[PDB]
C-alpha cells in the first residue's frame, strides 16, 4: 500500500520563498496596523497575493492592496522584483515583553549530524540566570537524523527553558 | 587440462617425493615430461589422516578475496548482529561490497540497531537492505542488478532508484 507520494512527490499552492533583491522594482507598501507586524518585524516580503493574505487575512486592508498590486498584468514580479510590506507605529505601540533568547549561527545541516551521531554522552552549561547554574550531561544523539530531533533532546534537556529549530 | 596427475593408490601418510628421477637403464622422459626436482612442479605430499578444521566465522570470508578478487559479496545465512560491523570494517579495508537484508525489526534510529551503527560510523561498503519476509533472494537481484556497467561506454554509470529486480 506504498505510495508515489514518496518517490514523486506532487503538491498543490505552494508559495516560492522570496528574498530581498537587488533589483531595482523590489516595491514596498507601508502600512499603519500593529495586528502582524512590530517594530522588530519591520517589513516582510512577499511574491504571491495569495500568501500576502494567508499572513493578513483576506479582508485586511494590506491584502486588498496586495490584490490591486498583483493584478496589474506587468507585475514587477515579472521583471524579478518581490513586494514588501513595512510597518509605521501609528497608533500606541505595545511591545509584550519577552524572553531572553539564544540563536545559533550555524544553519547548517548537514555538516551537525554527523557530529552529534559519533558523540555518544554530552556535556552543556547553559544558565537561566534563574538561581543555579545548569550543568547537563546526559546527552545523546546518535539517533538524530534531523534538526528537531536534537532541539527537542535539547528541550528535554533544559529545564524552564524551552529550545526549539527554525 | 594439460596437467598430468600421479596419485598413489594408498590414501593417508604416504609419499611420492620422487620427482621421476632418472634411471640409468634408459631414456628418460622426467626432464621433456616437466616434473623434474629443478622444474616446478607441485607435490602435495599425502596428508596423515583426516582433518576436522573447525567451524570458522562468516569473517572467514577473509578467505574468499584472498583467492578470487571478487568485488561483490553475499551469504546465505544472515549475518549475526555482533558480526555486522566487523564485516562491515572488512568490506571498507578490502576494497569491495557486502550486500545484506535485515527485517522489519531493523527499522529503527537506535545504535543497538546495527544497520543504523554502519551508517553512523560510515561503513559505506556495507550495503543494508530490507525484506519483511527477510528474502535472502532479494539480495541476489540486487547485486545482480548494480554490478551490470562496463565502465568503458559513454554513459554507464547507472542509480539503482526504479530498477527491474528478480
Amino acid at each position: 500500500m506504498a505510495s508515489i507520494s514518496e518517490v514523486i512527490r506532487v503538491s498543490l499552492q505552494q508559495e516560492g520563498r522570496a528574498i530581498a533583491p537587488d533589483n531595482m522594482n523590489a516595491v514596498g507598501i507601508i502600512t499603519g496596523n500593529q495586528g502582524v507586524l512590530s517594530t522588530a518585524d519591520r517589513y516582510r516580503i512577499y511574491r504571491t497575493a495569495a500568501a500576502v493574505a494567508s499572513d493578513f487575512g483576506a479582508s485586511s486592508q494590506e491584502s486588498a492592496f496586495a490584490n490591486t498590486f498583483f493584478d496589474t498584468t506587468p507585475n514587477p514580479i515579472s521583471a524579478g522584483g518581490v513586494l514588501v510590506i513595512g510597518y509605521w507605529r501609528s497608533a500606541s505601540e505595545t511591545v509584550a515583553a519577552t524572553s531572553a533568547t539564544l540563536v545559533s549561527e550555524q544553519t547548517s545541516e548537514s555538516v551537525l549530524i554527523p557530529l552529534l551521531n559519533a558523540i555518544n554522552d554530552g556535556s552543556f552549561t547553559i544558565t537561566v540566570d534563574g538561581g543555579t547554574e545548569q550543568e547537563v550531561t546526559a546527552l545523546d544523539f546518535t539517533g538524530v537524523s534531523e534538526l528537531s530531533e536534537v532541539a527537542t533532546i535539547l528541550n528535554s534537556a533544559i529545564t524552564g527553558a524551552t529550545v526549539s529549530e527554525d | 587440462n594439460g596437467y598430468f596427475k600421479v596419485t598413489s593408490s594408498t590414501t593417508g601418510a604416504t609419499s611420492l617425493l620422487s620427482y621421476l628421477g632418472v634411471a640409468t637403464s634408459g631414456t628418460d622422459i622426467s626432464a621433456v615430461l616437466g616434473m623434474n626436482s629443478e622444474s616446478g612442479a607441485v607435490l602435495t605430499q599425502g596428508t596423515d589422516q583426516v582433518v576436522l578444521p573447525a567451524e570458522t566465522k562468516l569473517e572467514g570470508i577473509t578467505a574468499i578475496k584472498s583467492e578470487v578478487n571478487i568485488k561483490g559479496a553475499m551469504f546465505i545465512d544472515q549475518i549475526l548482529d555482533a558480526d555486522i560491523p566487523g564485516i562491515a570494517s572488512f568490506a571498507g579495508a578490502n576494497n569491495m561490497l557486502v550486500y545484506e537484508v535485515f527485517d522489519t525489526g531493523y527499522l529503527s534510529k537506535n545504535v543497538s540497531n546495527p544497520v543504523w551503527a554502519v551508517k553512523l560510523a560510515g561503513q559505506s561498503n556495507f550495503r543494508c537492505l530490507l525484506s519483511k519476509s527477510g528474502n535472502r533472494k532479494f539480495a541476489a537481484t540486487y547485486m545482480a542488478r548494480m554490478h551490470t556497467v562496463l565502465f568503458s561506454g559513454q554513459n554507464t554509470a547507472i542509480t539503482m532508484q526504479l530498477k527491474e529486480l528478480s
